[PDB]
Formats: C-alpha cells, sequence, structure tokens
C-alpha cells in the first residue's frame, strides 16, 4: 500500500504517452494516429478508429512514452469489455525502462478467424478496454478508453 | 521410443549407487538401459549423483539436464532425511520451476534399526505432492517401482506441457 503508493504516485508523475499507432502489418499503412493522451486515469477517453482495422489480417501498435522514473518490469493488462461482457484479455510485456528514456513500444495484434468475428455497426460504441499499467507486480493506474468504429 | 532421463540424488551412503545398480544389472557414471514400462519400451538415462556432486559445474550440468530426480534419504539414517530438503530446493532452483518430476525414497527398509517413520516420510512427500516409495536395494524390495514410478511422473508432467489456441483479437485493440 502506502510505501508503494507513493513509488506508483512517482512513476505515474513521470510518465507521459506521447502517441499511438495502429499500422497494417502487412503494409505498414497507418491506419489511425492517437491524438488525446488515452493513459490518463480517472477519465472515460474515447477514441475513434477506421473499420477497416477489422479487416486487417495483423495490425501493429506503437506507443512512445517517457519515463522519469528507471522500471525493471513495465507492463500492462488490457480487458476488453464487450456491453461489459469481457470479451478479450491480453498482457503485454515491455520490461526494463531507462531513467529520462522516451521509448517505442510495438505490439503485433492478429485477426480473430472470419467466423468469429464482430461487425463494426455492433462493436462500435460498446467496447471498453481498460488497461492496467504495472511495473512487476505494483499497480501504477488504471484508465478505460471506449471504441467507435468510423 | 521415448528416452528418459532420470537422476539419483540423497547424501552419501544412503545406497544411491546399490539401487542404480540394482535396476541395471539386477543384482545386489550414467548409463543407459532399455526398459518396458506399461507396454512401452523406454530408454531410460540414469545418473548416479555419488561421484559428481560435489563438483559445482557437474551438479549444475546434472540439474539442468536431468529430467526426474530420485530423492533419496536412508531410513536408519535421520541426518540423511534431513538432507533432503536440500537437494529438492537445490533442484528447483536451478530448474527455476516448482513442478519437477521426482520421487521421495526411502531405502534400506530391510533394516530393522528405523529412525525415520513412515509417516513422517509419507508427510514430507505429501506436502511437496510427490511420491513416497521404500526400497531395499539389498533385496530389490521397491527398486523397479521407484524407478518405472518416477518415469510415470516425467510422462505427466510432458503431456501437461505438450497440452499448455494461441488468441488472436475482435478489436484490434
Ligand atoms: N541393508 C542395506 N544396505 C544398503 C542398502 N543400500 C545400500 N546399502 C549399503 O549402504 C552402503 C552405501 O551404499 P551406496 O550405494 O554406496 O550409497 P551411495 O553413496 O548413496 O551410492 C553400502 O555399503 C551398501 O551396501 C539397502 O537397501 N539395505
Ligand atoms: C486499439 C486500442 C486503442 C485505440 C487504445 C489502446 C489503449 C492503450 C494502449 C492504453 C495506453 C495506456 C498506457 C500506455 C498506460
Amino acid at each position: 500500500m502506502s510505501a508503494k503508493d507513493e513509488r506508483a504516485r512517482e512513476i505515474l508523475r513521470g510518465f507521459k504517452l506521447n502517441w499511438m499507432n495502429l499500422r497494417d502489418a502487412e503494409t505498414g499503412k497507418i491506419l489511425w494516429q492517437g491524438t488525446e493522451d488515452l493513459s490518463v486515469p480517472g477519465v472515460e477517453h474515447e477514441a475513434r478508429v477506421p473499420k477497416k482495422i477489422l479487416k486487417c489480417k495483423a495490425v501493429s501498435r506503437e506507443l512512445n512514452f517517457s519515463s522519469t522514473e528507471q522500471m525493471e518490469k513495465f507492463r500492462l493488462e488490457q480487458k476488453v469489455y464487450f456491453k461489459g461482457q469481457c470479451l478479450e484479455e491480453w498482457f503485454f510485456e515491455f520490461g526494463f525502462v531507462i531513467p529520462n528514456s522516451t521509448n517505442t513500444w510495438q505490439s503485433l495484434i492478429e485477426a480473430a478467424p472470419e467466423s468469429q468475428m464482430m461487425p463494426a455497426s455492433v462493436l462500435t460504441g460498446n467496447v471498453i478496454i481498460e488497461t492496467k499499467f504495472f511495473d512487476d507486480d505494483l499497480l501504477v493506474s488504471t484508465s478505460r478508453v471506449r471504441l467507435f468504429y468510423v | 521410443g521415448t528416452e528418459y532421463k532420470l537422476v539419483v540424488v540423497g547424501a552419501g551412503g544412503v545406497g544411491k549407487s546399490a539401487l542404480t545398480i540394482q535396476l541395471i544389472q539386477n543384482h545386489f557414471d550414467s548409463y543407459r538401459k532399455q526398459v518396458v514400462i506399461d507396454g512401452e519400451t523406454c530408454l531410460l538415462d540414469i545418473l548416479d549423483t555419488a561421484g559428481q556432486e560435489e563438483y559445482s559445474a557437474m551438479r549444475d550440468q546434472y540439474m539442468r539436464t536431468g529430467e526426474g530426480f530420485l530423492c533419496v534419504f536412508a531410513i536408519n539414517n535421520t541426518k540423511s532425511f534431513e538432507d533432503i530438503h536440500h537437494y529438492r530446493e537445490q533442484i528447483k532452483r536451478v530448474k527455476d520451476s516448482e513442478d519437477v518430476p521426482m520421487v521421495l525414497v526411502g531405502n534400506k527398509c530391510d533394516l530393522p534399526s528405523r529412525t525415520v517413520d513412515t509417516k513422517q516420510a509419507q508427510d514430507l512427500a505429501r506436502s511437496y505432492g510427490i511420491p513416497f516409495i521404500e526400497t531395499s536395494a539389498k533385496t530389490r524390495q521397491g527398486v523397479d517401482d521407484a524407478f518405472y514410478t518416477l518415469v510415470r511422473e516425467i510422462r505427466k508432467h510432458k503431456e501437461k506441457m505438450s497440452k499448455d489456441k494461441k488468441k488472436k483479437s475482435k478489436t484490434k485493440c
């Protein structure tokens, strides 16, 4: 708690998400780039992404973040909710973060089989992604994004 | 043909060499032996650690390459029983795994001067979640049962690992 509550607060104080991209994994074409910082806890962020990303066989997600604090095991846990039902659960690991560094983090996200794909018009506005930001076992922040497919 | 790398550990003088010789040559330094267990022909690569244990590189190597371990104490030697946890903790650390196929072996069960009760050995093995088998290398009692039970432990672990649908995303997010 309080000893790590303060550590979590220090890391979060010095953390910034600079930008986020979605690229088609095959062609490299940027499909979406994020404006509003989506990591900020306490508010429900919104994101409007092109419906064609659902047709990609795979997308590359790129996060660029800065951290004044060192981290030994920077990682994300993401829960994807559809109308409140957990649809997906994902774990992403970055590892060691140098103090005062700026880092690009790339994660490959493949499409579900076509027979299990859901239509954009059904998903849009009904998807919440809850992201937990950890440094090893230390929970730093929890943030939420509501997803629209435009 | 499935091969199995078995490693016999335990304090000096508990009977690691006698157990190995009984399994191999049927009478009272690794060795490859073909055996039929549960109707399946198995190649057993058996290492008696009596010689190698005192050399750090050797001990680390046989703990890395061993697939299952017979942890042997002698039922008339309390200090050999107390040493068991040192071997188990070493193997686990080397393997960085809490699920290492293992069988607890109480050898020399032909001796009446017993100082380690079967119940306390059974309690140790229960706390580890591993089988416990009493043997006499002198009379051959339990010898095959100990090595075959360990092979079965390895088989169960290997079947677990080769079963533990890589998941994909409906949202791309
Ligand atoms: N009575 C009895 N003596 C045994 C048994 N197993 C081994 N010994 C004796 O205990 C001594 C140590 O055996 P050894 O195999 O050299 O132990 P190691 O040092 O662990 O390899 C030898 O003198 C063996 O004959 C057993 O099951 N019963
Ligand atoms: C497709 C996924 C979108 C648009 C949102 C993904 C959210 C994150 C990635 C969370 C960012 C949070 C941190 C870097 C702590």
